[PDB]
């Protein structure tokens, strides 16, 4: 589960929608199954057929592991304040002198 | 009966546009796109309960403005009929038995659920291969025209729809969504 920034709020539950599965034990459609009209047959004279749809849930941390964002989002100008104590500047200054 | 007035078969379908107005969201034209042998019966069964007011010919039907229709659900067709099985004292009179059946002021269930607000006559099928404009299944025959002429219900009729909703005085509660 990808994230985008540091304080990105997250849901504890991830609902999922799945197609119903045959198998002749539960050959009849269950009670908690809804019907969706999204079985395509044709497209130019568009034709759709019913399809039984089941619903389940998932929980973050036990099935899906939360990932982290890559790169840098917030952009700031460099604006490096000059320092007169590090070694590199102390040698560059003597070289200029 | 075969009235002399001729109308396109797409007038019985609300979602498919007809003469005048516009034709966006459904790219068809009159008398060139037809209906198969099931969608015509679909349009025929929609007559008694979803007939709009219209322009000239204001008289819509037994419910005038179509109201909300509420009914109890189930998970099977035989099961669905059981919840909404409410027989009345008198089962009216048949209205689809080939008789126009001019009744009295008081009407019944079999004469109310099968109302015919408009005289309708479907023409013979035309050979071909194209699909219809409602369900889109390719077929062999289609119907391209019909004879529709408006008819007004008698005024002051007494009929309470079993599945209707009324506000305070029998006026239909429609959906005020725009
Ligand atoms: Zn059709």
């Amino acid at each position: 589960l990808q994230k985008r920034w540091h304080n990105e709020p997250l849901p504890q539950i991830l609902p999922c929608v799945m197609d119903w599965i045959p198998g002749y034990d539960g050959e009849h459609a269950p009670d908690d199954a809804e019907i969706h009209y999204d079985l395509p047959v044709s497209f130019q004279p568009p034709r759709h057929l019913p399809r039984f749809v089941i619903r389940r849930e998932l929980v973050v941390g036990e099935d899906v592991q939360v990932s982290r964002e890559t790169g840098t989002s917030v952009w700031r100008p460099k604006g490096t304040r000059a320092d007169y104590n590090n070694s590199e500047y102390k040698k560059v200054r003597a070289e200029r002198l | 009966d075969p009235s002399s007035r001729i109308r396109a078969i797409t007038d019985l379908i609300h979602e498919i546009p007809t003469a005048h107005n516009l034709c966006h969201f459904k790219h068809v034209t009159d008398y060139i796109d037809g209906l198969c042998e099931a969608c015509c019966i679909k349009g025929l069964l929609r007559l008694p309960v979803f007939t709009t007011v219209g322009g000239r010919g204001i008289g819509a039907g037994i419910n005038n403005t179509p109201p909300f229709y509420l009914l109890w659900h189930a998970n099977d067709l035989a099961g669905m009929l059981a919840q909404n099985w409410q027989p009345w004292d008198n089962m009216g009179i048949p209205a689809w038995l080939g008789s126009f059946q001019k009744e009295s002021r008081e009407v019944g269930l079999l004469a109310g659920m099968t109302w015919l607000p408009r005289k309708v006559y479907l023409h013979d099928p035309v050979p071909g291969q194209a699909a219809c404009c409602s369900c889109g299944l390719p077929s062999e025959a289609l119907v391209y025209s019909c004879s529709i002429e408006v008819e007004p219900v008698p005024k002051g009729l007494e009929w309470k729809d079993p599945h209707g909703v009324y506000t305070d005085q029998g006026k239909s509660l429609q959906s005020k969504i725009k």
